[PDB]
């Protein structure tokens, strides 16, 4: 049948249960499965040192430290630092035993659990790619990987070049296609089709081929935009069908290389290389082997045909294991394709955008930008008010766009402050954001004690302010007010909520900076002087420097106003250092303190980036081993030490100190 | 941990952009 040809299956197969469970159960070559395997294992080792963290693990969980933390459970705790290790050390042999195909279920569940126990550990620290590892490893552990190229074979008879089912191929399949189509859905956004994000990223060098005909900004808004979601949209059906995948391979393929070196997202574009493969002939492994010498095949997998095995079904009634692993195979793919359209049955977890930020595959949506953040508190029994610096018992930035990241803030930053003499504290906070060029604004409301505020999972925040998207065709206008600035001035954008004020101290430095009304009235109030003056659209106002002035919103919409201003102390040391330079130059050419040491330090500073700039390749990449080798090194002394203090004991601390001075070593 | 009233109101203060992806890893 042609659909027999172009899909691998008949609609009759689909008529009953029975064979349903039959098909996809259906003998299959275990090669391509186990060439995923090693290359998934290989990288999950090569991750665990660098971004899961491994390397500074003793920075991060310091004993006796006072640090706010965010986990998903606030009845979650991590472990003191030698246990830590123990974990990550469980962790790194778990991915290895499944790179290398030995006790192959034992080693999925080693990796399986430490990798989910540190994922939730941490909100701050999820993303897409690791939320993936997660999944391929929940995956793999059900699956027979290890039928083709593993010592598993050598140790056991019955497991070395045998079938699996098809299902174990399906499963995979449909998760990269569901990883590609969700984010190319994700791409249809207004922002991304009209070009705002990664509006800058058509500058790399990389992208000098494409420059040759068409313009900067002709370039990203075709290229990076529409070829992504074009790619996104269409690589699981290029993939899938036959007569395509050539092209599918090779438009893939230069998209995850090109991904790779413009972003930093760790192993990410090469895990999706590696599965690209899984959508070719299950046998192409083998085929490539039959192509050897005879004398290399000596060091090759085997290259007859499969041997049968339990776990298929052939041309018999099926067992347990079958319809467990067809249904399985149904059930995960359905809770894969709704989780990622969840957000409303979790309402406490969308601000701006949609739930927390990892498990949705919306890769480079959305772009922030913070200009400002403020956190008050008043004494409960004084009644005193202060001010504290941001993000003071704080490892990550994260907690300025969610609800239930401030609200674990506010409770940790009230139980610590009392050990500093601050009883009963009240905490207000004040945090300016925009996305994608928008105007900046309030994300949470300044007038709300967020200690006592009420927060749930399943409820839509009260104190969340609405983003102001009325005002996003202001975006053009903003950026021609941009660029038709001089070179010494800069300016900021401003949107205010009616009944709300904003009070500023302008620098000294800040001489000569002014206020201009866009949209709606404000009244401007000058604190020393008591004076209060009122602006229309298009009027300006000039600001004393070095004092305190307030804008109050008196409108019934939103405001709009921008400042623009100039650093004049900036401007004057420029000048005269420059009048420097160039004397010093004409005395030197023949003709004719502080600022010496600017200067100096500037010349000092330029050379050192001259020689930068002016480094054989060759070096540059020495360095570039010599620091991942360094990374390695230090990590695995570091564990040891701590396997160490776990088995024999703690020993003297002069012990400890040598011992921890012999791990910061640096290599060669 | 405390600071003035004067630096928590300093809005215009040197400049406050980033690309902020929360795809790559910061550090
Ligand atoms: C009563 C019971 C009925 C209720 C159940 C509900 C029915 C829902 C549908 C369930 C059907 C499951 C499909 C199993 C069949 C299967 O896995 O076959 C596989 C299909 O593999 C997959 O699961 C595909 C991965 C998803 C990619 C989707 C993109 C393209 C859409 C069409 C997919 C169908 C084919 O095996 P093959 O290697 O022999 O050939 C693949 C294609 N060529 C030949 C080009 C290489
Ligand atoms: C057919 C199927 C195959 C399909 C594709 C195959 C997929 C397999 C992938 C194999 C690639 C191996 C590792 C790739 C390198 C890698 O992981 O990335 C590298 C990371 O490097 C690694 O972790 C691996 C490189 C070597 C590891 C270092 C340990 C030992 C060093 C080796 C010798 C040094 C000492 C000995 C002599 C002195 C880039 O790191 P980065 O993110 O910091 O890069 C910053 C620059 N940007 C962000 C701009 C890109
Ligand atoms: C404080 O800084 C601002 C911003 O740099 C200064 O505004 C600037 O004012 C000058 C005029 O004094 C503007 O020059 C313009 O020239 C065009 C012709 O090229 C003319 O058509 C305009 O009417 C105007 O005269 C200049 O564009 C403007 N710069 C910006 C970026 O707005 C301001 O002068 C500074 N104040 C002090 C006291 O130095
Ligand atoms: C306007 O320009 C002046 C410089 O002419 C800016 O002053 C500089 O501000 C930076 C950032 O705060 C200072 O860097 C940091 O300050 C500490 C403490 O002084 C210093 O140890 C380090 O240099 C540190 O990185 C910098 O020192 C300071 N002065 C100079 C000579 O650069 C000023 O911030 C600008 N205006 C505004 C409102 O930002
Ligand atoms: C061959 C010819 C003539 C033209 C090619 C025209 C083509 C395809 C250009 C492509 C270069 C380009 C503009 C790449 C960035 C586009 C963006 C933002 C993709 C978003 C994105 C990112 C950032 C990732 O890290 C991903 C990682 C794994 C899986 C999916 C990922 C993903 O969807
Ligand atoms: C300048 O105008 C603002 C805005 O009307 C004044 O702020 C108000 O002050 C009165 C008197 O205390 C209050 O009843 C209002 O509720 C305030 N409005 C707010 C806070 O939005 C401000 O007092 C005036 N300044 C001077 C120096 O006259
Ligand atoms: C020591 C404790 C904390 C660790 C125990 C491991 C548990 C919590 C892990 C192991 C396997 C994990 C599951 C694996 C796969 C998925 C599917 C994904 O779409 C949502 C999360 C979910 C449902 C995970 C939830 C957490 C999980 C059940
Ligand atoms: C806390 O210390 C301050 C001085 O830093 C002092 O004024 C105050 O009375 C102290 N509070 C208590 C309860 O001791």
């Amino acid at each position: 049948s042609r659909i027999g040809k172009l899909l691998g299956f008949e609609w009759t197969d689909l008529s009953s249960w029975r064979r349903l469970v039959t098909l996809l159960n259906r003998p299959t070559d275990p090669a391509s499965l186990a060439v995923f395997r090693f290359l998934f294992g290989f990288l999950m080792v090569l991750d665990i040192p660098q971004e899961r963290g491994l390397s500074s693990l003793d920075r991060k969980y310091l004993d006796g430290l006072d640090v706010c933390r965010f986990p998903l459970l606030d009845a979650l705790r991590p472990l003191p630092l030698d246990w830590m290790y123990l974990v990550y050390t469980i962790m790194f042999l778990g991915a290895l035993g499944m790179m290398l195909g030995l006790c192959y279920r034992i080693s999925c569940v080693l990796f399986l659990l430490p990798y989910w126990y540190v994922f939730l550990l941490d909100k701050t620290s999820w993303n897409n790619h690791s939320y993936l590892y997660g999944l391929l490893a929940f995956q793999l552990t059900f699956m027979d990987a290890n039928h083709y190229w593993s010592v598993d074979g050598l140790l056991n008879a019955h497991r070395r070049n045998a079938h699996v089912p098809l299902w174990n191929y399906a499963v995979l399949r449909g998760q990269i296609f569901i990883v590609y189509f969700i984010a190319g859905v994700a791409a249809l956004d207004a922002d991304w089709v009209e070009g705002y994000s990664m509006e800058y990223l058509s500058r790399h060098w990389l992208f000098s081929p494409f420059k040759l005909l068409l313009s900067e900004e002709l370039t990203s808004l075709l290229v990076v935009h529409w070829g992504g979601l074009l790619l996104d949209l269409s690589a699981g059906f290029l993939l899938f069908f036959d007569v395509s995948r050539s092209i599918g391979l090779f438009f893939v393929s230069y998209f995850h290389c090109m991904n790779s070196q413009l972003f930093s997202i760790g192993m990410f574009s090469y895990v999706m290389l590696a599965s690209s493969p899984l959508f070719c002939s299950p046998e192409w492994p083998r085929k490539l082997v039959s192509y050897c010498p005879r004398r290399l095949q000596q060091l090759l997998p085997l290259k007859a045909a499969p041997q049968p095995s339990v776990s298929c079904v052939y041309k018999q009634k099926p067992g347990l294991r079958h319809q467990l692993g067809a249904a399985f195979t149904l059930l995960y793919l359905l809770e894969q394709l709704f989780l990622p359209y969840s957000h409303f049955l979790t309402q406490g977890y969308n601000n701006w955008t949609n739930g927390l930020y990892g498990y949705s595959w919306d890769m480079m949506v959305h772009s922030r930008s913070h200009q400002h953040v403020k956190i008050t508190y008043r004494d409960g029994r004084t009644g005193e008010l202060g001010y504290l610096n941001p993000g003071v018992f704080t490892q990550s930035r994260r907690w300025k766009d969610h609800a239930d990241m401030l609200k674990q803030y506010a409770t940790c930053l009230s139980r610590l402050l009392p050990k500093y003499n601050v009883t009963e504290p009240q905490i207000y906070f004040d945090i300016w954001v925009s996305i994608n060029d928008r105007f900046q604004q309030r994300i949470f409301d300044p007038r709300v004690d967020i200690v006592q505020a009420a927060w749930s999972p399943f409820q839509r925040t009260s104190w969340v302010q609405p983003l102001l998207m009325d005002l996003s065709p202001w975006r053009a206008k903003l950026q021609e007010i941009k660029s038709s600035l001089d070179n010494h001035t800069e300016v900021v954008f401003i949107a205010d909520f009616p009944g709300l004020h904003l009070e500023n101290f302008v620098s000294e430095d800040l001489g000569n900076t002014s206020i201009q009304l866009l949209q709606g009235e404000v009244t401007v109030e000058l604190v020393a002087e008591q004076k209060n003056q009122t602006l229309r659209e298009g009027e300006k106002m000039q600001l004393p420097a070095g004092e305190y002035h307030k804008v109050y919103t008196t409108s019934p919409s939103p405001s709009c106003y921008m400042y623009v201003y100039v650093n004049t102390t900036e401007l004057a040391l420029e000048q005269d250092l420059a009048y420097l330079q160039e004397l010093k130059e004409k005395v030197e050419n023949g003709s004719e303190t502080p600022l010496v040491q600017t200067f100096l330090r500037r010349q000092q500073r330029l050379q050192e980036i001259e020689r930068r700039r002016n480094t054989p390749f060759h070096e540059r990449f020495f360095r570039f081993l010599l620091r991942k080798l360094y990374v390695f090194r230090r990590s695995f002394l570091m564990t040891c030490i701590s396997l160490r203090n776990l088995i024999l004991g703690r020993p003297s601390l002069e012990q400890l100190a040598q011992e921890v001075t012999y791990a910061n070593l640096r290599p060669f | 941990l405390f600071i003035r009233r004067e630096q928590a109101n300093n809005i215009l203060a040197r400049v406050t952009r980033a690309n902020s992806f929360l795809e790559e890893m910061k550090k």
